[PDB]
């Protein structure tokens, strides 16, 4: 390799703990602690970064082929997470139980809105923002925080899915999936 | 006959093999 | 009096007592190999030759019985498959019974060397008191070594007066006793070259023989014998079970690398094999030459033999037993009666998934159902609560291609996740764990049992070096040194 | 095994009255 | 699992019984000694690679977590006018616990004293 | 597929007292 004198009184050159990622006409700015996985849950994925330390904390972006012009022709933003009750997994249990505590009858996960919002960036183009808390039965990471920030550009869905467990969110993992979240702009 | 496909096709099931380990340059 | 870790020391300076009790040990040794070679033909079920092979039945010495040529026994019948022509006086259980004979003729030699013991042969003439000629005995001992190792190298296994050695195919389909050219080149080097064998045992004999008369012409030297103690038998001690452990861990490398002295339809297959996919892809390279050229699916993997697919299975792993999961491989998981068929997975759109096989490291391992490009895209999950992985989801469908399973297509029930738990393991057989009241976990093969004892045997061995080596060369002090 | 044990029953009685016969004690007093 | 819940009760101050609901004991994400489980778990024998057949069906394959229906009698003893307090005694009658499903339940029965204040 | 009860049976009754008579027989010749 070429040979170059090591970093000494130079100072560092990343502190922002964030590192831009452009894409197929989407930007956003990654978490610099995180790193790329090849795991499309569902194939719409184009883009997923999860964290080193434990994959709960992942995101991803969407790039579906759809037809309503723009997100507003989706209805109301609650019409459209009904529409989008799919990408959270449905349970694979089917049998009876009203033994779960704090859940509907023969349910054994929930999901609670805590945001509704329409945030625009540069163009006019409004962005469907939206925070769910999933609380599955067993518990863990005591629920998790999905953020979703989502819009169609030409004609396809952009659709940032930042999660979160619990767990991580009250230690002070809120900032960086909060920062992926008023980074994902599509350009 | 088609050396690509069944190093693809033992791809999935297993990484160890020896079709996989050797001319792993190329790929 | 002595302790109880002394009393074989008696026969230090007793060289008829010393052959005594080596023609006891020798005695109770070839008892063992006629006694176990008995048990193993009394256990041994030789119905299914394909399926249900001798090391999957536990059997120990029976390979080395086959390796060197006894095939059939009194019984009539052969464990290749073949019904047994005249055996002669040299089956197994005729080789159990000559050693058996042999042992109670070393037995009656062992009492005969235990009471007449003070032979003039071991008084030394010069100084009258007893020795022994060690680097002449030395010379006697590498002579007859060789000779005996040139006779078998030139006369058994090249076939010109003896049977040969079992060859096999390279993925040990046929197999059998055949005579063995010797191959004289680099190739005579390669461990898994059956012509190796041969040409190492002639080559090895002649110069055995010239070290032999060597050793009968040529006394040592005066440094050299006080250096090495030559005049004691502690020293030969301390230097042969050195050699002895040496030997013992080759064998022991051998065994577990597999090699042509080490057949796999005899030991078994090797973990290195199904780490490989040594048998997976010669299935899939079968497969997919069917299927390039003419033969469908469905009628292609009928081409595949069932001794290949019995084979590419992690329950013949010999890495995959555990040490106190005892006694034979078809008491772990049954008796292999038949193969269900290749399970062939598919999406509810279409495209072909394959179970991730198990390692060996691995007790227990995820069922997971991943994409040719190398992406997950389904899985038996844990939680069953979240993602697009589960099977009653994802819409997965095994459809088979085998003997009794050739057409039928499972897609909605469990049964699919059961098949592809099946399919971690490898091929998917049918078992019989009602015969030998089968446990249900992995044994280990006589290939994995032979390594362990032998390199347990091989450190212990090397202990007992070390300490006949001290023993040997600090005979002085261990006895004495008288204030000085 | 079953014809094994009875052999070497049989061996070992024959065994025993071979040594009976061939080394045993001297015979004392008449 | 000694419930009252969901009970309806019909009858007279002297004797008034009814019907309440009895969940399972175990949630679905309860894990046996082994790891199986219901909504969460293994539902395989992992212990062993070679037992899964049609007779651990009780044990894996089946994990139900289906409620039962108790039902228990009140008395009204020991009325209060000033402030509405009663405190009789009852008697319920439920099933046991069937574990994970494997085994069928005892019937329990339960008496002891009740307290409640009207407004 | 070997009656071991019946082989443990004939190996301790043949064992047992052989090393018995043969330990009495041992310790008669060794002090006369
Ligand atoms: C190094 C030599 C060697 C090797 C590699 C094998 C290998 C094998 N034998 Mg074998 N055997 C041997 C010597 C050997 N044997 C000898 C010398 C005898 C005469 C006693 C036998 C008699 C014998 C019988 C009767 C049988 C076998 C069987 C078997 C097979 C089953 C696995 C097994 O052994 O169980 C497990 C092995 C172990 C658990 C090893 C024990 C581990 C350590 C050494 C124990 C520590 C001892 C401890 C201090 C004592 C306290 C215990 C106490 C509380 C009881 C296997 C391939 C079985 C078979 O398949 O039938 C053909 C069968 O039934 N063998
Ligand atoms: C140390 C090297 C070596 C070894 C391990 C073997 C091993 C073997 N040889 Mg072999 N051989 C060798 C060197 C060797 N050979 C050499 C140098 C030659 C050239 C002379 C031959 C030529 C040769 C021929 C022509 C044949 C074999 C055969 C065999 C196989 C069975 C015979 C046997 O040895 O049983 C074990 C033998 C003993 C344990 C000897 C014990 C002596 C007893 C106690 C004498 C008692 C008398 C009587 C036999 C007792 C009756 C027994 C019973 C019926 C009651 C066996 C695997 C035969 C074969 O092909 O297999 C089918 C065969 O026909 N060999
Ligand atoms: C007439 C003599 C004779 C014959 C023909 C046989 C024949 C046989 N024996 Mg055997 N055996 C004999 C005597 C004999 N034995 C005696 C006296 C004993 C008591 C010590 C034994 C104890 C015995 C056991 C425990 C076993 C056999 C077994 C066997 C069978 C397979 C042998 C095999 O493949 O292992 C392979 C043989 C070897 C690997 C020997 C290799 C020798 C090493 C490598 C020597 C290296 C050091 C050397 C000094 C270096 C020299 C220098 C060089 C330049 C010359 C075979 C039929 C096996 C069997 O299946 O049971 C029936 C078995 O396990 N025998
Ligand atoms: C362990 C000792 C040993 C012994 C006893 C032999 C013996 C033999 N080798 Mg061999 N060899 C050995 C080790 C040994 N080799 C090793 C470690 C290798 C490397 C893996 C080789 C690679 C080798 C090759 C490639 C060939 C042989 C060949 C031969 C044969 C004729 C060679 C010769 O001497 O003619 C006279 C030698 C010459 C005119 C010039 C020497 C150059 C040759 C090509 C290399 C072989 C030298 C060999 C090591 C000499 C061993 C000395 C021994 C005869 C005392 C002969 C019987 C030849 C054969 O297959 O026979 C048909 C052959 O082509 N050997
Ligand atoms: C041209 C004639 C000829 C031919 C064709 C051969 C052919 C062969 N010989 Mg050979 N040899 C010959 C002549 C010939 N020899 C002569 C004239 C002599 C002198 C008498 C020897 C002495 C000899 C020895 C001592 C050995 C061979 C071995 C071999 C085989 C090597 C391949 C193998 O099996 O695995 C590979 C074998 C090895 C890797 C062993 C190498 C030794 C390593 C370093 C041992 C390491 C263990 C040691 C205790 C270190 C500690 C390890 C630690 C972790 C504890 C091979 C088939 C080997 C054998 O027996 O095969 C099993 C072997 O050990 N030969
Ligand atoms: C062929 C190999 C060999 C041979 C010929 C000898 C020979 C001898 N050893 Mg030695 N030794 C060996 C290997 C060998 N050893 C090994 C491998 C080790 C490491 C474990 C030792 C460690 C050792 C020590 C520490 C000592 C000796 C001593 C002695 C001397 C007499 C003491 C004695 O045996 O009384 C009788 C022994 C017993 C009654 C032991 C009881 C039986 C044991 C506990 C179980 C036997 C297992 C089973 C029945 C046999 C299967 C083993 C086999 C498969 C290997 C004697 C000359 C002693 C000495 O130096 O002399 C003063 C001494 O203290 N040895
Ligand atoms: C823990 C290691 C060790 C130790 C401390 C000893 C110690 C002793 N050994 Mg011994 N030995 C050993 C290992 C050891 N040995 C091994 C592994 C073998 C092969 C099985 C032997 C075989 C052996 C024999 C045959 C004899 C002794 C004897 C002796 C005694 C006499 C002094 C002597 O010559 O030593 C041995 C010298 C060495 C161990 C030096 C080895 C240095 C090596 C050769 C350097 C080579 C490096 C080279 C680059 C290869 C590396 C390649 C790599 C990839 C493998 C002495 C107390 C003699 C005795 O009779 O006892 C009284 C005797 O005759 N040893
Ligand atoms: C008397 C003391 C006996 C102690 C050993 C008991 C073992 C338990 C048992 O019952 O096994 C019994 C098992 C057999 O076990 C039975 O096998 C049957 C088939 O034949 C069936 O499969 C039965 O299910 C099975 O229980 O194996 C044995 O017979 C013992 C073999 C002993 C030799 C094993 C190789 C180890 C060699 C060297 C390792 C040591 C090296 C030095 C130390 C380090
Ligand atoms: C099937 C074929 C036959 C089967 C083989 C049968 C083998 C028979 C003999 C085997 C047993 C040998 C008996 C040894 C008899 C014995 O040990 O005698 C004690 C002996 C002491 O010997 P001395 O030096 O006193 O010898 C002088 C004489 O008086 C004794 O012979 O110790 C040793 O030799 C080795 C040193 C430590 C050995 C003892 C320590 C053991 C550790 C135990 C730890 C317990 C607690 C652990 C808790 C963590
Ligand atoms: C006299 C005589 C005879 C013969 C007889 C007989 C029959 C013998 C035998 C014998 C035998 C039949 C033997 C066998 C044996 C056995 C053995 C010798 C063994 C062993 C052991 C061991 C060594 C072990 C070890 C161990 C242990 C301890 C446990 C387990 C594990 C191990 C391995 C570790 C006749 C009449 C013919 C003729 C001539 C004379
Ligand atoms: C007399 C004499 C002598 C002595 C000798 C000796 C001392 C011998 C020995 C020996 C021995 C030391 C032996 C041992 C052995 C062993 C055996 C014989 C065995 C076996 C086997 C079996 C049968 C077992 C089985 C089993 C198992 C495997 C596991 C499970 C359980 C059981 C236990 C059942 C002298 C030389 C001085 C002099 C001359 C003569």
């Amino acid at each position: 390799a070429y040979g170059e004198g090591a970093n000494v009184f130079g100072r560092v050159t990343n502190k922002s703990g964030f590192v831009p990622y452009a894409g197929d006409s989407f930007a956003l700015l990654l978490p610099s602690k995180w790193n790329p996985s090849d795991e499309k849950e569902v194939d719409s994925i184009v883009l997923r970064y999860a964290d080193n330390f434990d994959a709960v904390n992942n995101v991803y972006v969407i790039a579906q082929d759809t037809d309503k012009s723009s997100i507003q022709d989706y209805g109301s933003p609650e019409e459209f997470i009904s529409q989008f009750g799919y990408l959270l997994g449905r349970q694979a249990w089917a049998g009876q139980t009203v033994s779960e505590g704090g859940f509907d009858a023969n349910k054994v996960s929930s999901a609670a809105l805590l945001g509704v919002a329409t945030e625009k960036d540069k163009k006019g183009k409004t962005y469907y923002k939206f925070e769910i808390l999933s609380r599955t039965a067993d518990g863990n990471e005591g629920g998790r925080h999905q953020l979703v920030k989502a819009t169609v550009s030409n004609g396809k869905l952009y659709l940032l899915k930042v999660q979160a467990g619990d767990k991580r969110w009250f230690k002070g993992t809120d900032k960086e999936c909060l920062g992926v979240l008023d980074s994902f702009t599509v350009v | 006959q088609r050396v690509r496909t069944v190093l693809d096709m033992d791809d999935p099931a297993k990484e160890e093999t020896v079709k996989e380990l050797r001319k792993d340059i190329n790929n | 009096g002595l302790p109880w870790y002394r009393v074989h020391t008696v026969v230090i300076n007793d060289p008829g007592r010393l052959i005594s009790v080596h023609l006891m040990h020798t005695a109770l040794v070839a008892g063992w190999a006629g006694a176990m070679t008995l048990f193993e033909i009394a256990v041994f079920d030789p119905s299914d030759p394909v399926l249900n092979p001798m090391w999957r039945q536990g059997m120990f010495v029976l390979p080395f019985l086959t390796r060197l040529g006894v095939t059939q026994s009194w019984g009539g019948w052969t464990i290749s498959g073949e019904t047994s022509s005249n055996p002669g006086i040299w089956s197994y259980e005729g080789a159990a019974a000559s050693h058996i004979v042999l042992s109670g003729l070393l037995f009656l030699a062992s009492v005969w060397h235990w009471v007449y013991w003070d032979l003039e042969l071991f008084r030394d003439p010069r100084t009258g008191k007893t020795a022994l000629d060690l680097p002449k005995i030395f010379g006697i001992h590498l002579f007859l070594a060789g000779l005996l190792c040139f006779g078998f190298g030139a006369f058994h296994v090249t076939g010109v007066f003896g049977p040969g050695i079992w060859v096999s195919d390279p993925y040990g389909l046929t197999g059998s006793v055949q005579p063995v050219a010797p191959s004289w080149g680099a190739e005579g080097f390669d461990p898994y070259n059956p012509g190796g064998v041969p040409a190492h045992h002639i080559a090895a004999g002649i110069l055995g023989v010239l070290a032999g008369l060597f050793h009968l012409c040529v006394r040592p030297s005066i440094r050299l014998y006080f250096g090495l103690s030559m005049g004691s038998i502690e020293s030969v001690l301390s230097s042969s079970i050195a050699a002895v452990f040496w030997a013992a861990f080759v064998v022991a490398g051998t065994m577990w690398y597999g090699s042509a002295a080490t057949p796999i339809e005899l030991f078994g297959p090797t973990r290195y094999q199904w780490d490989q996919g040594f048998f997976q892809q010669e299935i899939q390279k079968r497969v997919a030459q069917s299927t390039s050229e003419g033969l469908s699916v469905s009628e292609a993997w009928a081409k595949i033999p069932e001794k290949l697919a019995f084979y590419d299975y992690i329950g013949n792993n010999p890495a995959k037993g555990g040490l106190f999961r005892t006694g034979a491989m078809n008491s772990g998981d049954g008796i292999a009666v038949g193969w269900l068929g290749h399970a062939s997975f598919k999406d509810q759109e279409g495209r072909e998934l394959f179970v991730r096989r198990m390692p060996t490291f691995f007790e227990t391992f995820p069922v997971v159902l991943i994409d040719k490009d190398g992406v997950v895209r389904a899985d038996v999950p844990f939680r069953k609560a979240e993602s697009k992985y589960s099977i009653e989801q994802v819409g997965v469908s095994v459809t088979f291609y085998g003997g009794e399973l050739n057409g039928l297509t499972f897609t909605d029930p469990s049964t699919v996740k059961k098949y592809a738990r099946k399919a971690q393991l490898g091929e998917i057989f049918e078992f019989d764990r009602s015969t030998l009241q089968s446990d249900g976990v992995f044994r280990s093969s006589p290939r994995g049992w032979f390594t362990f004892g032998h390199l347990s045997f091989a450190l212990l061995f090397f202990f007992g070096h070390i300490w006949h080596g001290s023993r040997t060369i600090f005979r002085d002090v261990f006895a004495g040194i008288d204030e000085d | 095994m079953e014809a094994l044990v009875y052999t070497f029953l049989l061996i070992g009685t024959l065994g025993i009255i071979f040594f009976s016969i061939f080394f045993r004690e001297p015979p004392r007093i008449a | 699992l000694f419930t009252i819940k969901e009970f309806d009760g019909k009858g007279t101050l002297d004797s008034f019984s009814g019907d309440f609901l009895v969940p399972s004991y175990r949630g679905s994400t309860f894990l046996d000694p082994k790891g199986r489980g219901g909504a969460t778990g293994y539902d395989n024998a992992i212990a062993l690679p070679a037992k899964a057949d049609a007779d651990e069906i009780q044990r894996l394959n089946n994990k139900s977590y289906t409620p039962g229906k108790g039902s228990a009698v009140f008395s009204v003893a020991k009325v209060d006018t000033e402030t509405g307090e009663i405190a009789g005694v009852f008697e319920s009658i439920q099933p046991s616990d069937t574990e994970m499903g494997a085994h069928p339940a005892k019937d329990i029965k339960i008496t002891g004293l009740w307290y409640g204040q009207l407004t | 597929e070997v009656n071991i009860l019946g082989l443990t049976a004939t190996a301790l009754f043949i064992i047992i007292p052989t090393s018995f008579l043969l330990i009495l027989y041992v310790k008669t010749a060794a002090s006369e």
